[PDB]
């Protein structure tokens, strides 16, 4: 699949600085960029960039806060929360920084996120300005399937 | 008696018109998004319940909650604790006597109304599950109050072995349901001779509350019981209504079906919507078709940019007519009023323009300084009207100088000082001084002394009266065919069904189409608006060395891209074109010159 | 920065995706962006004269430095992240004509693929030849069948063999086969079962 | 009890490892304490119990705090106050909590009341504007028989323990227990606490448009109390209670609630969108571009993203905004230290545009609108009562404008009756009023901002540039700088403006008022000869100057022309007046009178 | 190429595969049938019992010429004895016949004025029947671990409705599983 999904997903910013100084400058004179200066990196170029030298190019310092100030926030009560204006995906953004990071911490707690938020949807599933939709959004896609599923299910059972 | 329990339990797990089992499979659909309520429907229920009806009318209310305990136990066997009560919404529907048999006959009977809902209350509660303490004999027991006869239903004894009145109420283990007070007005046009309006009182449970806004047009079932309140005569007593369920109309907080929107998506494929709704707007006006495009555009507005930064932009705008009697803006705007969502109609003299915005009054309970009234609070998110911009001099143009442009005051009286939001939208039509000398002068003499409101309004018409021998003879046409014979109301029927539009599926939409989509214009166009100005500053600026004063100044350039955002609402695409833009200046390059001559 | 009109390009394929797949079957595809992609065609143009500057200095300036290798894979990863997109728009562009291609692939005036999108009939007419190399090809896969199946259509399961059909907005005389039915406007029928698919499909008869 | 005690005896050996990292908190901060008050020839006791160590590994102890908070909190003071006394006894009052944290959506604004959880935790946020009295109250007196030299011992209970409905006690001071002995009561032994109430409204901006604010009311307790000035983003939390009997205490009770809905609650925080600590590195950064010598104007630049031009308006406004001082005057009056410019232009050119975020970088500066009732300065003697017996002089509107900044509009559209109130608070700091009660001098530093308009459209040019207000001379000569905001036409000129509009419907600012609130804590140099010795030949010139043209200047003139230069001072962080301020001061009145 | 449909059935052929299945009639008429599966009679006799495909008896009964015998378990005396077994056992359901939601939905188009009193009764005794499954089946999936599941008595159409989404929440949560080592 050419994934049109994720694309996308890879598409957002992400914080991160420098190990070395490079002339090479994209960015817009002053080609040499100094080191440990904080740039907005696309996850693209950035994924590999953290790879290649035995000592890569980018320093990835994570984004804590999207670790310490939402840990705490899902493992309380995982029903309504701010899922989504942190971030417009919560999953293969999750996906993607465990390849690099391998730490089973927080790799356990969102497996106990998901079955919850499975736990309303099926049972919430048979048949406002800005912000509001998008926790109702982010489900969408995977019970729109699923309650157009229920939906045909009755119009052959009734007459 | 009970038994009464029995024939319904014995009811609502069955009745079904032909196998569909519906009250179960809706009760199985209810219990789990978590609202608790039920309705009714049609004739076996109206058809044995009277023959239940006629064991209760005798007293609809103690043996209207001897059907709540029912279905409780029949939840139970959906369920296999943490098990509230339940509530009933009604249906019903012959007519509506408004305000007039309402004590002969109408004692604890089953009535409906037609009102204007005007002012709410602030919550409170009251209980309904509670604890009791015998003070030095420590019983202990439990009693639920479930309907009423405002409180007292049934009172606390003195039975525990110890004192009187030795009872109290813990809060440790109590549940409570929530009241309101809002209040009643009558609908202003049923009984006519030289009366002024009454008004009514009534409650609700929470899961039928906070289901209105003050200025809409609604309707309520429910019973006509009488309280007594010690803060006059004899010993009399108060009405109040004790409502049942709002079937309402809509709400005029974006959620509804699906089928609405389905057919609005298959009319707006079709490229056609700008043209035909000015002949379907008003099937009641002779054309004036650059007066007409201004309204739909006013009606559904742009956006609000709340950008990185402090400030903000204004997305409104706001429209006038002047012009010489007997041109027909005056009639154009009561047919805004009901089209609108929200609407107000204030249109006159300006009615104590200090007291337009906030009033503050002492109180009957703790002598205290509150915020009660206003006219623009009200009317968020929708449109005004007034008139009269010659002879208020007063404190007319003082109190919309700060609510207009920024759209957000503070009051300062005796009380608080806060900021309170507003996103109002205004309209106005006044008179020039007696129209054909405004038309006949220099073209001065419109504002007595300043222009200052007039730089503050974007878009201006004026009309004129003309002489043309077969533009009028057709009017002399059109207005017999609709004062008598109403043909055309046999015409426009006619044409509706498969090409025009009525007056209840243009409001319903326009709150669907503003509330889902959020326009933007194309950097295509910012090289086409600025080439557009430097030649109109520039034309305005060829006739100052003229000796011509009056006026045009930059907000008309930022009420301009207000104004090709708002077609993009109504096509409801998420950018902007230059056939949609270039059809924009043509209603404003239309205005420019009238702005001249 | 650098790949960012295709993050626009494919947010707007995502537009086309969820207009089709929740309404109906009826698509009426909107339009193919050449203004937009010949703005991602000017920008690997300038990308790639960029690069072979830096390959005609790599032998006589930095001298193949541990610094332009990084400058190589910027220039290079930016260009394979705009080849990752206006790809996969454009697989979904001709991954719906094909369901159009699908269920009318031949069963009255097959060749008629006008009276269609005349705004868009131009812009698929590029790739009507790619159209057609589909109904070229599928008509050799109803051929190439060693025994007449149909495969045009008839997707949903049979239950009974007498449906009550009645018809509007169409006239003439069809159906020379299995039997003339001689239409007649606004006139029911009384039928079995088996005729009617190449019928409802054409959307000649109207309500089962 | 064995059921309802169990779990907290087993809560009793479970929380004292969640306070393996508070077990040195709390006694560090009393061993001093005692230290202190042993040789002074003051904190509360406030243990701030986080949510992280009760959640990460006790779940069945976890949810009762937040389903039944009626069974738990006083197990838990009880179980702490040993260890108050098991670590320290040898020196010769309860402790009780606040519980800090994050709450998983409870964050009900007051607008919506609960269905799901009364009588539980609450997250509120929101504004306060009542601010009642104070009060103290009993708990606890003791009695001694002054015959046969024996004590006694008697605690009052009421709606005070936030937690228990017990028995009350409908006394105030018992007389004779059961002997033959006058009773006497040690005051010094008998224990007291406060008592105040305070009503909050909505936050104005997230209630969606379909009412007035709504308010409810809590109680709290000494350890926070005097924290709340009216006007402060404060955000409480506390427990859910309703008090007071409904339908009993009066017989027929029709239509008479009698379940208040209260908060009594801990913990207030002040919040912001006055405590702003910064590490080391920002404040070494700061001095890092402080040794830059452009900045000045690179913050005139960096303020209004939206504008063009008006340098010379720009400049003013952050010079205004940090403020420069007034040294009191030893057993003399002191002078006029604030700062107040005024501004007045043909409309639509951004006169109100950069008065309205001014109020986003406040700093604790809340204006008003200019609505112009009387109460912009005063109090109007409103009391309601205040509990049958206390008067009190509720403050209108300067306890917020104190060392703050107000703003206010329409002043040509206004009566009589405002402006003699602002006479008064700009020739003399205070306001002094006795209404139908007490003449009391309160103290008030504030700086007004202006906004007024011409009356005959565009006449500045063809008459006198001045009397183009005629609003009185009173305020005129009060003020210093009256900035006419021009509106000329140049086909280069609006062709910048036309695009630069467009370019915005799609150096920092949390930086920028770190920088003014540092520099309102560092020193004023105010001494340096030589900057003396040149701006009173550059008043000289203009002496000569001013009367032989355009407006007369005043001695008062000179005192501004001090304190820009004493602020521009402030924005260079040092202690020496130099030359360059003494050029930028001269060249801003030259504009601002040619 | 149906793109519409794909991993899942459509409702309207998972009928198709259950009326592939025989039972019992009461025939009454009299070459006959050749149809490849056939089992054509003679002349038949009424009053017995033969073992013939549903479909083609549905047809046989538009023309009016025979009677169906409803199964041995479509008493309302017989499954009250099913609601016991599992009101007394919360853990799974008891005993099943496999095919019976479906089964009665055809049974209900001129099947149902052939039988002895079942109107206002087997409609009754159906649809209870139907949720004490689905409450069932909302605890079960709770209690969702790794990769392993015990589901032994389900009708085919559950089957049908618990599909399309119980496989993407797992399968979702087996990459976050597995990519973490
Ligand atoms: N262009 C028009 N098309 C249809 N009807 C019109 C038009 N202009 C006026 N009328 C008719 O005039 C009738 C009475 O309107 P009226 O005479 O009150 O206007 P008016 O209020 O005097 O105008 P003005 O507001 O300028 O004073 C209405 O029934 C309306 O139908
Ligand atoms: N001189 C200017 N330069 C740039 N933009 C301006 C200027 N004047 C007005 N604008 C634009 O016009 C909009 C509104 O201006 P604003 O309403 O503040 O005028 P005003 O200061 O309120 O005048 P008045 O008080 O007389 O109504 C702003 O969004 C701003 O971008």
């Amino acid at each position: 699949y050419y994934d049109i999904d994720d694309v996308l997903a890879d598409g957002t910013e992400f914080p991160c600085k420098f190990q070395y100084d490079i002339p090479g400058l994209g960015y817009n004179p002053g080609r040499p960029i100094t080191k440990n200066t904080k740039l907005s990196l696309p996850l693209w170029l950035a994924r590999i960039l953290a790879i290649v030298g035995p000592v890569p190019f980018v320093e990835l310092l994570p984004p804590d806060m999207f670790s310490t100030k939402v840990m705490n926030a899902i493992k309380t009560d995982p029903v309504a929360l701010d899922l989504h204006s942190i971030n417009s995906h919560f999953f293969s953004l999750a996906i993607k920084w465990i390849m690099l990071f391998s730490e089973k911490e927080l790799a356990n707690v969102v497996s106990e996120l998901l079955l919850q938020r499975a736990q309303e949807l099926n049972h919430h599933a048979s048949s406002t300005s800005t912000f509001l939709l998008k926790l109702e959004e982010m489900e969408k896609e995977i019970y729109k399937k699923s309650h157009e599923s229920y939906k045909d299910t009755k119009r052959w059972m009734f007459k | 008696n009970t038994e009464i329990i029995k024939s319904f339990k014995n009811f609502i797990l069955e009745f079904r018109l032909d196998s569909q089992f519906i009250y179960r499979d809706q009760l199985r659909n209810n219990i789990l998004v978590k609202n608790y309520s039920l309705t009714v429907n049609m004739e076996h229920l109206i058809g044995y319940n009277e023959d239940i009806y006629k064991k209760l009318s005798d007293e609809p209310s103690d043996i209207i909650p001897l059907f709540e305990t029912a279905i409780t136990q029949v939840a139970k066997r959906i369920s296999i604790n943490s098990l509230p009560t339940f509530q009933l919404i009604l249906n019903s529907n012959a007519n509506q006597i408004p305000l007039r048999d309402l004590d002969s006959e109408h004692v604890s009977k089953i009535v409906r109304l037609s009102g204007i809902i005007i002012s709410t209350s602030v919550l409170s509660s009251r209980a309904t599950y509670l604890s009791i303490m015998c003070r030095n004999c420590r019983h202990t027991t439990s009693i639920t109050i479930n309907n009423f006869n405002t409180g007292n239903t049934v009172s606390l004894p003195r039975s525990c072995n110890c004192g009187p009145d030795p009872y109290i109420i813990i809060h440790e283990s109590s549940k409570f349901i929530d009241q309101q007070f809002l209040k009643l007005q009558e609908i202003p046009e049923l009984v006519p001779v030289g009366e002024m309006p009454r008004n009514l009182t009534m409650t609700c449970d929470r899961y039928l509350t906070n289901k209105v806004i003050p200025g809409t047009r609604v309707t309520i079932v429910g019973i006509y019981s009488i309280y007594n309140s010690k803060n006059s005569g004899v010993a009399i007593r108060t009405p109040y209504i004790k409502i049942l369920g709002i079937q309402s109309d809509v709400e005029t907080v974006t959620m509804f079906t699906e089928e609405e929107e389905e057919e609005f998506l298959q009319l707006s494929r079709n490229p056609k919507l700008y043209e035909i709704l000015t002949n379907s707007i008003a099937p009641s006006i002779f054309g004036n078709e650059d007066i007409k495009k201004a309204i739909v555009c006013l009606l559904m507005g742009g956006s609000k940019k709340i950008l990185p930064d402090g400030m903000r932009l204004r997305g409104d705008i706001n429209v006038l007519l002047l012009g010489d009697p007997g041109t027909a803006k005056s009639q154009l705007l009561k047919f805004v009023e009901k089209v609108s969502p929200i609407a107000v109609y204030t249109s006159g003299k300006g009615s104590s323009a200090a007291g337009l915005t906030a009033s503050v009054q002492r109180d009957p309970m703790t002598r205290e300084f509150y915020l009660e009234g206003g006219a623009m609070v009200l009317a968020d998110g929708g449109v005004v009207c007034i008139d009269e911009f010659d002879k208020m001099r007063d404190e007319d143009r003082v109190a919309i100088h700060e609510a207009m442009e920024q759209q957000t005051i503070s009051i300062a009286k005796a009380g608080i000082t806060t900021v309170l939001n507003s996103r109002t939208s205004v309209l106005a039509a006044a008179n020039p001084i007696y129209g054909r000398y405004d038309d006949l002068k220099s073209p001065g003499d419109n504002i007595d002394f300043q222009t200052t409101i007039l730089s503050r309004f974007d878009m201006i018409f004026i009309v004129k009266d003309d002489h043309n021998e077969e533009r009028d003879i057709s009017i002399a046409n059109h207005v017999i065919n609709i004062h008598t014979g109403n043909a055309n109301a046999m015409q426009n029927q006619q044409e509706e069904n498969g090409s025009e539009i009525s007056i209840e599926k243009m409001k319903r939409y326009i709150t669907y189409c503003r509330l889902k989509c959020a326009p933007r214009l194309s950097p295509q166009a910012a090289e086409k608006l600025s080439s557009n100005f430097v030649t109109i500053r520039k034309q305005l600026l060829i006739n100052e060395l003229e000796s011509t004063e009056r006026p045009i100044t930059i907000r008309q350039l930022e009420a301009i891209i207000r104004i090709t955002e708002s077609l993009a609402k109504l096509e409801l695409s998420p950018i902007a074109q230059e056939r949609h833009v270039d059809e924009a200046i043509r209603l404003f390059q239309a205005s420019t010159m009238d702005a001249a001559s | 920065m650098y790949g960012d009109l295709g993050n626009k390009l494919v947010l707007e394929a995502k537009r086309t995706k969820q207009l089709y797949a929740r309404s109906n079957q009826d698509v009426n595809l909107p339009m193919y962006h050449e203004d937009i992609i010949r703005n991602i065609l000017k920008e690997v143009s300038n990308l790639r004269k960029n690069t072979e500057y830096l390959k005609e200095q790599q032998q006589l300036g930095m001298l193949d430095d541990k610094v332009a290798k990084c400058q190589y894979f910027v220039t290079l990863l930016c260009m394979e992240r705009n080849k990752r997109c206006l790809l996969a728009y454009q697989r979904l562009r001709t991954d719906i004509l094909d369901s159009m291609a699908w269920n009318n692939n031949g069963l009255d005036l097959m060749s008629s693929i006008t009276f269609s999108q005349q705004d868009t009939n131009n812009l698929s007419h590029q790739e009507q030849e790619y159209l057609k190399e589909y109904c070229d090809l599928i008509t050799d896969l109803k051929s190439g069948d060693l025994v007449d199946i149909d495969l045009s259509g008839s997707l949903v399961p049979p239950s009974d063999v007498f449906i009550d059909v009645r018809v509007l907005k169409d006239a003439g005389e069809i159906q020379t086969e299995y039997g003339v039915f001689n239409l007649i406007k606004d006139s029911q029928f009384f039928v079995r079962q088996s005729d009617v698919e190449r019928l409802i499909q054409q959307g000649y008869l109207q309500k089962i | 009890p064995d059921a309802v005690f169990g779990d907290r005896v087993r809560r009793f050996q479970e929380f004292l490892d969640t306070f393996t990292s508070y077990r040195d908190s709390v006694r560090s901060i009393q061993v001093y304490n005692s230290n202190n008050a042993a040789n002074y020839n003051i904190l509360p006791h406030r243990i701030i119990i986080s949510l992280d160590d009760l959640r990460e590994f006790d779940r069945s102890f976890w949810s009762g705090i937040l389903v039944e908070p009626a069974y738990f909190i006083p197990p838990a003071e009880k179980a702490l106050t040993d260890l108050a006394d098991s670590m320290d006894d040898v020196p010769h009052h309860p402790w009780k909590l606040s519980f800090k944290g994050s709450f998983g959506a409870h964050a009900l604004s007051p607008r919506t009341l609960t269905a799901q959880h009364l009588n539980k935790l609450v997250s509120v946020e929101g504004i306060v504007t009542k601010t009642s009295l104070v009060r103290p109250k009993l708990i606890r007196s003791v009695h001694y028989a002054a015959k046969t030299g024996r004590f006694h011992y008697r605690d009052y209970t009421d709606a005070t323990t936030t937690l228990t409905t017990r028995i009350p006690t409908p006394a105030i001071y018992p007389t004779e227990d059961t002997e033959g002995n006058k009773l006497t009561t040690e005051y010094g032994y008998s224990t007291f606490i406060d008592h105040q109430r305070i009503t909050v409204q909505e936050m104005p901006e997230m209630a969606p448009a379909g009412q007035l604010p709504r308010s409810i009311d809590v109680i709290l307790d000494d350890d926070l109390v005097d924290k709340t000035k009216p006007g402060d983003r404060v955000n409480v939390v506390g427990v859910f209670k309703s008090l007071g009997a409904g339908g009993m205490n009066q017989s027929n009770s029709n239509t008479l609630i009698g379940f208040k809905t209260l908060i009594l609650g801990n913990t207030v925080y002040p919040l912001h969108a006055a405590r702003q600590m910064l590490t080391d590195f920002d404040i070494r950064n700061i001095n890092k571009l402080s040794k830059k010598k452009d900045i000045f104007d690179i913050l005139s630049q960096s303020l209004a993203p939206s504008i063009y031009g008006h340098d010379h308006i720009k400049k003013a406004i952050l010079l205004m905004l940090m403020g420069g001082v007034e040294k009191n005057l030893e057993n003399g009056s002191h002078l006029r230290g604030d700062i107040n410019i005024l501004m007045v232009g043909d409309p639509s050119t951004a006169k109100s545009q950069l008065l309205r975020f001014v109020l986003n970088t406040a700093s604790l500066a809340i204006a008003t609108t200019g609505r112009g009732s009387s109460g912009v300065g005063l109090t109007a003697a409103v009391t309601t009562d205040r509990e049958t017996g206390e008067r009190r002089l509720e403050a209108g509107a300067m306890v917020l404008a104190d060392r703050g900044v107000v703003c206010i509009d329409e002043f040509d559209k206004m009566t009589d009756v405002d402006r003699v109130a602002i006479h008064e608070v700009m020739e003399q700091q205070t306001v002094t009023i006795a209404k139908a009660g007490i003449h009391t001098t309160l103290n008030a530093r504030c700086s007004v901002i202006a906004a007024a308009n011409p009356v005959f459209g565009q006449y500045d040019v063809n008459r006198d540039p001045h009397q183009n207000i005629a609003l009185p001379d009173s305020l005129l000569s009060r003020f210093d700088l009256l900035f006419v905001v021009t509106d000329d036409i140049n086909e280069i000129r609006d062709r910048s403006i036309s695009e630069h509009v467009l370019r915005t419907h799609r150096v920092t600012i949390p930086f920028l008022r770190k920088y003014v609130q540092y520099a309102k804590e560092r020193v004023i140099p105010q001494l340096t000869q030589e900057a003396i010795n040149v701006i009173v030949k550059n008043y000289t010139d203009l002496r000569n100057d001013d009367n032989t043209k355009k407006s007369p200047i005043t001695a008062r003139t000179l005192e501004t022309l001090i304190r820009l230069a004493t602020a521009h001072a402030k924005v260079r962080l040092s202690k020496t007046v130099n030359k360059v301020d003494a050029k930028v001061a001269a060249n801003l009145l030259r504009f601002a009178l040619l | 190429l149906p793109a519409h449909l794909q991993q899942t059935f459509s409702p309207e052929e998972i009928q198709f595969i259950v009326e592939n299945e025989p039972i019992k009639i009461f025939p009454r008429i009299t070459w006959q049938l050749i149809t490849t599966d056939d089992k054509a009679l003679n002349n038949m006799v009424a009053m017995r019992s033969t073992e013939v495909v549903l479909w083609i008896a549905l047809l046989l009964k538009q023309q009016s010429k025979c009677s169906i015998v409803a199964p041995q378990w479509l008493t309302t005396k017989e499954l009250d004895r099913k609601i016991q077994y599992e009101k007394t056992h919360p853990d799974r359901f008891s005993e099943l016949p496999w095919n019976w939601l479906v089964l009665a939905r055809i049974l209900f188009n001129k099947a149902k004025d052939d039988f002895h009193d079942p109107i206002h009764e087997l409609r009754g005794k159906i649809q209870d029947l139907r949720e004490i499954r689905q409450i069932k089946v909302l605890k079960g999936l709770k209690y969702l671990n790794e990769s392993h599941l015990q589901l032994d008595n389900l009708s085919l159409l559950e089957i049908n409705e618990l599909r399309p989404f119980i496989t993407e929440i797992m399968d979702k949560l087996r990459e976050i599983h597995t990519a973490s080592l």
